[PDB]
């Protein structure tokens, strides 16, 4: 089985570094980009950064360059993000992301998170693609048909994904390439869309649904996730 | 490297047996089947059949029921094909090969010599370097497009393949040979003549069994 | 070569209608066959192609698990079957021959009269100008941009206000069997030309470029080439 | 099995990201149609064959050994011709009429639009990569995996 097994939390100061490592399992290490993304408290999801384990080829946002570093060890198939010059705002969950079939991109294989704390908020560049994600959180009863938007400030043909992540979890895939069902997703997650329109539609809502739902873009660099939709039923 | 090499001429009397090696190198002998194909001097190829080296299931074409017996000795890597009751029309050039067409894996021949209608057309045709040949294959029943090869046959050496599936060159062939066809009438084509071009092509057909074969189409 | 539709009419939203298409003068079961709608006052859209013996089907994802297209080689007919119409299904459909056996790579030729029905691709075909006016005489030039490298699997089609589309060029620059040397196509990958050296009094229609590289098959947005005050 | 080990000598010939080529992403039209449903599979077996011969013309050429490593080449090709064998083996141990004619030439064209893209790209390492991650594509597609 492939896993991606993370360092544990951490508790750093102001103006401090961080150091979190991905120990990777299953399926030849060089062979796929090893993607960070970080999840502050309260926020979604942020790409900062890929590497590729093969040659080292690195890339980050803008928002996280000079501070961040991603190296990898590959005697210990194990890859690393560091991050310097911490401040409060870089207190978050961060996850390592094996790549998909075509050895790039977000997928599927995601680590358990690592928690850095700061003890002493989201959102990139005006060029970067803009995810508007609507509604921010919606609460339908069970059986309900759940609709939702996800809008692009530029055509990304179908290079979107759809992410569904519960609570103190890593996300969980449910359809790639804008409408393409992910394998074991249940087949009443539905995929739809292309261009700058796009509409995921959960349909018979069952109570293993209550998460918040993102979608995270590939058309462009940097990689920008949609607002988040918090999904809730509703009772007596 | 990958070979295929087979035991030396034999010469036997009327009712005798012959049995054909072929030892093969440089791959899993078990992970591929091993065919059986004669040609009589002058004549076109005939096929004979198949052995699944794994587990040992034959398969032999009408013809040589109850005459022909192929074996393998996984131990040593060799195929091997026996023919009893050997008659002067059993003078042959018998070859083995590897089942994958486009691999084009086949050994040297071995000359025993004994003391789906393919119409290839023309038969024969002169040219001077410089020239487009346009040969011909065409099929009595429907042959399926992925299912045509072409082969390059030297003099008394293996047949060379040049096109699997009707329009793939295999490695080594130059981009000269575009090769068409599809169906039932398929074509092999040759934009300019090259000197050392000079032999005669063969269609084959590995779709349904028995494997047929062209008469040979001869450039001169 | 004659392609003859029927089957037009008015039906209620959420309703159902057959198409056909009888064709003649042809080996009908050697070519794929396709249906091409145009809504009153627009362009041209590629609704759905059937591969010659009818085994393999494609549809624009406007129409896929709505239309059914299917073919009976025998008596060389070919049908569209409509099922939850919708008020944007409101079109003339034109029924085509495709020049292969199988769609892509290939060109529209010829086309049916039509029949009245009333009630996303990731490759954008951009014409330009939408519209233009010249005088008898004067030299013509249509642009067709694709947002991606198409090869040279582009063709350009001439309609007349109340009349079918017509094949000029296919594979960007062969010129049709019939239309006069005047007409004359270039470009590859993303950018492509239509090209009247002199413009004729019967040459004041509306051209549409097509890209026949991957389906779903597109259609430019179209060129008025009109008289100039 | 066999399909899982062809994707795997595919995934480690990989030499550049495809992150670093996405402007050269493009659309080559897989027939997807063509291999039916997974209840169909035997029908499909003449398609099938043609799509791991195409996958091994298109690796087989001067340009593709120029392109990737040899050693990884090599095992890429015995493993495509285990996969030619027991389709072959299959067929020889049909009644459709077309004989899915029809969808063997769609796969046909599909390889020639991959070979005009590198023809037109120029071979570079980016449109390889292209090439290499929509090979990977559709092989998983078209058989199923």
């Amino acid at each position: 089985q492939v896993q991606l097994v993370q360092s544990g939390a951490e508790v750093k100061k102001p103006g401090a570094s961080v150091k979190v490592s991905c120990k990777t399992s299953g399926y030849t290490f060089t062979s796929y980009d090893i993607n960070w993304v970080r999840q502050a408290t309260g926020q979604g999801l942020e790409w900062m950064g890929w590497m590729n384990p093969n040659t080292g080829n690195t890339g980050y946002a803008q928002k996280f360059q000079g501070r961040v570093a991603m190296t990898r060890s590959s005697s210990t198939r194990t890859a690393y993000m560091e991050l310097s010059s911490l401040t409060s705002e870089d207190t978050a969950v961060y996850y390592c992301a094996r790549a998909g079939l075509t050895g790039a991109g977000l997928d599927d294989y995601w680590g358990q998170g690592t928690l850095v704390t700061v003890s002493s908020g989201s959102g990139g560049g005006a060029s970067d693609i803009q995810m508007t994600q609507s509604p921010s959180s919606l609460s339908a009863s069970v059986g309900d048909r759940v609709t939702i938007t996800c809008q692009a400030s530029q055509d990304i043909r179908k290079y979107l994904n759809w992410y569904q992540q519960k609570p103190g979890k890593a996300p969980k895939l449910l359809i790639y390439d804008a409408s393409n069902l992910q394998t074991g997703v249940p087949s009443r997650f539905s995929g739809s869309g292309s261009g700058t329109d796009f509409t995921l539609t959960i349909s018979r809502l069952q109570p293993e649904d209550i998460a918040t739902y993102y979608c995270q873009q590939y058309g462009d660099l940097p990689l920008t996730f949609g607002g988040g939709t918090k999904v809730g039923i509703t009772g007596p | 490297q990958v070979q295929l090499v087979q035991s030396g001429a034999e010469v036997k009397k009327p009712g005798a047996s012959v049995k054909v090696s072929c030892k093969a190198s440089g791959y899993d002998f078990s992970r591929f089947s091993i065919h059986w194909v004669r040609q009589a001097p002058g004549q076109r190829l005939e096929w004979m059949g198949w052995l699944i080296t794994g587990n040992g299931d034959a398969k032999y074409s009408q013809k040589f029921q109850g005459r022909v017996t192929i074996s393998r000795n996984i131990s040593a890597s060799t195929a091997y094909m026996e023919v009893t009751n050997l008659r002067s029309e059993d003078s042959a050039v018998y070859y083995c090969s590897r089942d994958p067409v486009a691999a084009g894996l086949w050994g040297q021949g071995t000359l025993v010599t004994v003391s789906i209608l393919l119409t290839q057309s023309p038969g024969t045709l002169s040219l001077s370097p410089g020239e487009r040949a346009t040969l011909s294959c065409r099929a009595s029943q429907f042959v399926s497009s992925t299912y045509l090869a072409w082969y390059q046959h030297k003099p008394g050496q293996a047949p060379r393949l040049l096109i699997y599936g009707a329009s793939s060159r295999a490695t080594g062939i130059p981009d000269r040979f575009s090769g068409s066809g599809s169906g039932t009438d398929f074509t092999l084509t040759i934009n300019g003549l090259e000197p050392e071009d000079f032999a005669v092509y063969y269609c084959q057909q590995y779709g349904s069994s028995p494997r047929t074969f062209g008469q040979g189409t001869k450039v001169e | 070569v004659q392609l003859v539709e029927s089957g037009g009419g008015l039906v209620q939203p959420g309703g159902s209608l057959r198409l056909s298409c009888a064709a003649s003068g042809f080996t009908f079961s050697s070519h794929a066959m396709s249906w091409v709608r145009q809504p009153p006052g627009k362009g041209l859209e590629w609704v759905s192609s059937i591969s010659a013996a009818g085994g393999s089907t494609y549809y624009a994802a406007s129409v896929k698990g709505r239309f059914t297209i299917s073919r009976d080689n025998s008596n060389k007919t070919l049908y569209l079957q409509m099922n939850s119409l919708r008020a944007e299904d409101t079109a003339i459909y034109y029924c085509a021959k495709e020049s292969d056996r199988v769609t892509t790579l290939d060109w529209f030729d010829p086309w049916g009269q039509g029949t009245l029905v009333t009630v996303a691709s990731d490759i954008q075909m951009t014409q330009s100008p939408s519209s233009l006016s010249a005088s008898v005489g004067d030299r013509v030039t249509i642009t067709c941009r694709a947002s991606q490298s198409i090869s040279s699997y582009l063709n350009w089609y001439q309609q007349k206000p109340g009349q079918a589309p017509k094949l000029l060029i296919y594979a960007a620059s062969s010129l049709q069997t019939g239309v006069p040397s005047r007409f004359s196509g270039s470009g590859s990958g993303t950018d492509f030309t239509l090209t009247i050296s002199s413009l004729q009094p019967e040459d004041f229609a509306t051209y549409y470029c097509q890209q026949s590289y991957i389906t779903p098959l597109t259609f430019g947005g179209g060129t008025k080439v009109e008289i100039k005050g | 099995l066999g399909s899982r080990r062809t994707l795997m000598l595919l995934a480690q010939m990989r030499r550049i990201s495809l992150f670093s080529c996405l402007k050269d992403r493009h659309d080559f039209g897989f027939p997807q149609e063509e291999f039916g449903n997974q209840f169909q599979k035997a029908e499909t077996i003449p398609v099938l064959h043609e799509m791991i011969q195409q996958i091994f013309n298109l690796f087989s050429t001067k340009d593709s050994s120029a392109a990737w490593d040899e050693t990884l080449l090599d095992k890429f090709y015995t493993e495509l011709y285990q996969q030619l064998n027991d389709l072959e083996a299959c067929v020889i141990q049909t009644e459709t009429p077309l004989m899915k004619e029809d969808s063997i030439l769609a796969v046909r064209k599909y390889f020639q639009r991959i070979t005009l893209y590198l023809k037109e790209k120029k071979y570079s390492p980016c449109a390889w990569e292209v090439v290499r991650a929509e090979i990977m594509r559709s092989f998983s597609l078209s058989t199923n995996l």
